[PDB]
């Protein structure tokens, strides 16, 4: 079966940029390639068919090119409505495989996260589970890494991270990072730390508390 | 052998025109050549193989429709063309339709619709061409004599064991000399390009079946037909007529699939031979050939023997065949070198006289095994008569 | 007029890679985009037409996709014969503008340049001009920077760099860097240095001579 | 005024019923309404503007061909389809051609070629539809009296100076009443949808020119025609017939452009009105209308005055007009309020009896300037008659 | 060779008149001469080149107008001539037009306009004359015998190989003796000035294309025509009729370009040969000649050889040609000095009697290479028959 590789899963762009989305077929597919865009909650919409033909109603900003194994969708003068997921698909032979997708997001000035740490609530500590929450809010770019420590020792198991979609007004991202452990383990340690690595600081932002302090 | 029960029988009396006897062969039947100069030789056609076929046109048994869309320009207006009219691969039909007033535009007069639908075939049927070149034949032939009647139908000794040679005949070689070891060799000349009447027959495949079709049938049929030369993606001709885009009388123009036709082509084909195939090649069965059989060198292997002693028994008892010949099995317990077996169809006994043709030629049991079998067959006269075997007081 | 932007002017690829070449139109061009490849000394050859249709004879490795403003040529299972310049072109309206081109070259293992420095020849020094030559030979990748110094001071004016095409057998590049100055200035200084920055070393390769030494 | 020299003249003298006179107007000519008791009113059509047109079909004046390619499958196949047959936009013609042996393949009888070429139009000609709605007219009208004969043709003030008025008439308003200040208002009713015989005329544009075309011409013409409703990219019908793919007894099938036709359409159009346009809207000129002119309220702009004293002179001398009317300029140096001017066409001398119709109605010079001009015109008889102006001994 | 697949075939039986056989040649077809006295020679015409043409008249496909101006002298006063009437190069038409009164001058009956416009042609079409002198021909000819069937169509050698020869024929030399090395030389006499019917055909060029035209067409056509003898600057004749200066009933006389005609000339030319060129000499292709072929000296090179041993195995299998001839490739593995190749079309098998004409003359494979090919062709009788090659038991 043919593999269609979109190596760039995420692209950050400014309005007005020339956006280049690449699709590489694992074998020669001629010109049998379509491009779609998809927005959340909707079915995909066809942009380009048979490599280089623009579908009716699609803005002339979109152009497909290429043949053989290498295909390109170019968006000239990118507009905010072009933020979407983009997929290629081949029709040379079954199965009619899709590329992995490229999600186009918008660039803005870098912004450091605002980080806040929350010990387990008294109500959760009746349960035998304990969650320590860090919110990392209103940052850009999306790339960020959170490292949790308990009494100096890194903890990787039990960490759950959730990200908001890029905000429609301020173009930032926010993230919750939640360390869940047993209540018994939580009460055997004092120091809890979440460390955020982000390009806006040469060293991570550190939020930490001592459980028994006020 | 390769004869008897076949029930479509042709006897050809010959040994005149220096074995110039000419014979026709039909996959149904077989002709036996009886010539005093020869042991009686049984010819039968088996399978006519065709190989190195090429594809010509093709069709769509089962249509499938995908995306129906339409637009209309109101009142007189070059039917607004959808984008779908530029890709081919889409049926489109431009019709006239009333759009009155609240249809959105003045002059609720007659406007125009253009409806289009993607058209993608399902399954297919692909004709194939058969050319007289790369045409083969297979003729198996055998010689009565007396081999074991249980061997009447077998294909293990196709290349060995008494009379039984498999002859190929293909264009670039009308002739093959079949060497039946010890009987000499039967000169055989056949016209491959003439008989079967090819070049008028396209070889045709529905799903997992086969046929033959006279041209001016398969060339003219009303279905979508791929151009046949390129398998990359179908770019159809036709593409209507398996899809009926029809309308009522309001604002709509609908479109229908037609639910394949695969039942039609079958019920359409009549008087078309069935056919089967193994891969790149395929095996018809309907025989026709004109073979001029050269009987020149045939050496009876049953001459210059004694007469097998007395000790003949019937096994399975005699029987009648079809056109009236009789077959006999005889097991000679006589322990002797390969020896000649006397047989005569006698009218009474007032004077043991030969009556009626004995056609096995000269039955000669070849074994040292002291118990052997020989199947000799003969056609006695119309009235009551005896079949007699042996010349000793132990004759049966 | 419409601008077709191919933002990647150079791409390095291995045989077998999925190559993605992107073309972005400055306004919506529908599917009116062609893709060509061109080899040195030849006219371009059409690969894909109207965004997504592969031209006859083109290997099925080439597929065009996209519509609107964003077009992609994908080369699946890239072969060495696919090394070439690739161009998109739009046919939505005059002028029928081309993208800027993407040159596909082949990847190999990194290789440090072999650097050699040559003072002006005695014969050139009769002329009143003086050229100091550095050859930087058999390196990979192509990206390299040369800085010239005279008695410790960088000199930028009068430097001419020339690169060979990627070698057809060994896949390396070579470069000549020539510093030209007046003979009078050349004989007023002693130290001449060419420094080559390249990814194969954490600090540049330095070749230097003292004019009056042997 | 807006009359005299025009040379296509219609006098209408039947002011019977309550000013019910009905008149036809032709962009070439003008009709003057002369009715006893009512000043003589000059009507002329000027320009019939058409606006809010829509496009219908279109054509290709100049064909252009791009990439010619072909392939052939050799005898016994189908016509191997190029990829170029799947994109439309390419002409293709499948023909039969001999490929004998060193043409590369056995079977020297007849193969098939498929040649294809990209087809891209150059320039174009786009019909447009004209509907009776959004149809306009322009009728300028003026009243003889005596205004300055130099003002006979002017537009700078078609709503103030003299008694000129520019009347519009468009479907949703068959009637327009032109208020000529002080003469009252001429009731005017016209049938816009009837006269000009539209709905049968498509409005047609070659390069930078215009025409009109009876339908069943522009609907049927043999050139490539765009569907007309979408301007994004042409997806043609036809395609052929501006491109002739032709061959010669050989391996070749060639293709020709035909070098536009733009000269044909011109030389083809005959009996088609010329037309011009100033953008979205366009101005024909061929007049037809049926206007029932209501003469009801017209006040005599020359009653209850004295007779202008004696001091009349000719300026430029009289002249004859066309159908036989005579015009006169007279400059009354008499310094008086706006006053009536006596004029009589008398055959003879002494007892000056009125002879022949005086059609200016009542010439009244309106100025205090002490030097004024009035152009009055009148139709005398055949016999040597006098034109007379004045009542005093100073009459000329 | 230079034959077979061509499908327009003429066989010309031998001539007992001493190689006096006379033959016609048509660029479409070819005639093969079969004469027992000769090896069978294949003649075909290829290209008839015309050189040293001269220009006659010319025309203007596309008119262009420049500066329109006019003046009028009012009633009594000839048509005031613009300066533009003295330069030629300007169309001018003097018409009658009403200037009434405020048109500036008394006498409202009819004046005169003179309108003029510079007239400068765009593109052109220039006839050229073709004279029987400086007319050429090209006849390629080849001889069947033994030769790699793959060489049936080639030009690389036209001056070498087996015997092909490229013969020129031009007026001042009706004859050329083509020396085919070792076969002797075919005496060839042709009437160049007669056959093609020239002197009635002007050679004609639109933009980058070509034709032929019977005179009394190109001599009479209604377009502006340059005098053709001088290229310095056009001083036209005609110059109307590609420009229509027209005007309605007013003060105006307008002028129109007509938008070339280039589409007309094409659609006008019908039944006109299209001829390509390459600079100064144009190559038509339509054949006609009367060639009396002198077969006098033709030496069969296949006499006084042995018969090539046994090792004959067909290739490409045989095939049927057009008028019914058959071609055969045979690769004689058996290697010797050039050895004659036995071939007989036999109506039987046993005793092989010659049946039907063998027309390759005497096939002789010339190589020492031990593996060679020879393409011999022959026309067997109507009924079924064998093609036979060889004399040894190994014959196929």
């Amino acid at each position: 079966d043919i593999v269609m590789t979109q190596s760039q899963k995420f692209m950050s762009t400014s309005v007005g940029d020339r956006v280049s989305i690449t699709c590489k077929a694992s074998q020669n597919v001629g010109t049998a390639v379509a491009w779609y865009q998809q927005k959340p909650g909707q079915s995909p919409k066809l942009l380009i068919y048979s490599a280089s033909n623009r579908y009716t109603g699609v803005p002339d900003r979109f152009t497909g090119s290429g043949s053989g194994t290498d295909f390109t969708l170019t968006i000239s003068n990118m507009q905010s409505e072009d933020l979407a997921d983009y997929f290629c698909q081949q029709f040379s032979s079954y199965p009619y495989t899709f590329g992995g997708g490229t999600k186009l997001e918008i660039k803005r000035a870098d912004a450091a996260p605002t980080v806040s740490i929350f010990p387990p609530s008294s109500e959760q500590l009746t349960s035998g589970g304990a969650s320590v929450v860090c919110f990392l809010n209103n940052f850009y770019p999306k790339d960020i890494n959170v490292k949790w420590k308990i009494d100096g020792s890194e903890r990787q198991n039990g960490v759950l991270n959730s990200w908001t979609d890029q905000d429609s007004k301020d173009s930032t991202y926010s993230m919750s990072s939640t360390l869940t452990l047993t209540k018994d383990e939580y009460e055997r340690h004092n120091s809890y730390t979440c460390e955020a690595t982000h390009k806006t600081s040469t060293s991570p932002i550190v939020k930490s508390f001592n459980r028994n302090e006020c | 052998i390769r004869c008897i029960g076949v029930s479509n029988r042709d006897f050809v009396e010959g040994m005149s025109g220096g074995t110039w006897v000419d014979v026709v062969l039909e996959h149904g039947g077989c002709v036996t050549v009886m010539a005093q100069d020869k042991p009686t030789v049984d010819i039968e056609l088996v399978t006519t193989t065709v190989s190195n076929m090429a594809e010509v046109r093709s069709y769509c048994y089962e249509a499938s429709i995908s995306d129906m869309a339409s637009d209309s320009r109101c009142p007189t207006q070059g039917e607004a063309y959808l984008d779908k009219q530029s890709d081919t691969q889409y049926v489109c039909k431009r019709t006239l339709v009333d759009r009155g007033w609240g249809n959105g535009c003045g002059l609720f007069g007659k406007g125009s619709l253009v409806t289009c639908a993607k058209f993608a075939c399902s399954k297919k049927m692909t004709g194939k061409s058969i050319q007289p070149e790369n045409l083969e034949y297979r003729i198996m032939l055998s010689v009565h004599g007396s081999q074991h009647s249980g061997m009447i139908v077998n294909d293990t000794g196709h290349e060995t064991d008494e009379n039984r040679a498999k002859v190929e005949i293909t264009p670039n070689s009308p002739r093959a000399e079949a060497t039946l070891g010890g009987f000499g060799s039967l000169g055989l000349d056949c016209e491959p390009r003439t008989g079967l009447d090819f070049s008028d027959l396209y070889y045709l495949t529905m799903n997992n079946k086969h046929w033959l079709v006279h041209k001016e049938w398969f060339h003219d049929i009303p279905l979508p037909w791929h151009a046949g030369a390129d398998t990359g993606t179908p770019h159809w001709n036709n593409k209507e007529a398996l899809v009926e885009f029809k309308d009522a009388h309001a604002k709509r123009q609908t479109v229908v699939v037609l639910g394949s036709q695969e039942g039609a082509v079958h019920t359409a084909l009549a008087g078309a031979l069935e056919a089967e195939m193994d891969g790149a090649k395929g095996r018809l069965s309907s025989g026709h050939l004109k073979c001029r059989l050269k009987m020149d060198k045939l050496r009876l292997k049953g001459v210059s023997y004694s007469l097998c002693t007395a000790a003949f028994t019937f096994t399975k008892i005699p029987a009648e065949t079809l056109h009236g010949t009789v077959t006999v099995e005889v097991q000679y317990a006589g322990t002797d070198g390969p020896c000649k077996v006397p047989a005569q169809m006698a009218v009474d006994m007032q004077t043991l006289t030969p009556v009626g043709r004995l056609i096995t030629a000269n039955p000669v049991i070849t074994e040292s095994t002291e118990n052997s079998k020989m199947m000799l067959e003969l056609d006695p006269p119309f009235g009551d008569s005896y079949i007699v075997i042996g010349v000793g007081e132990k004759k049966i």
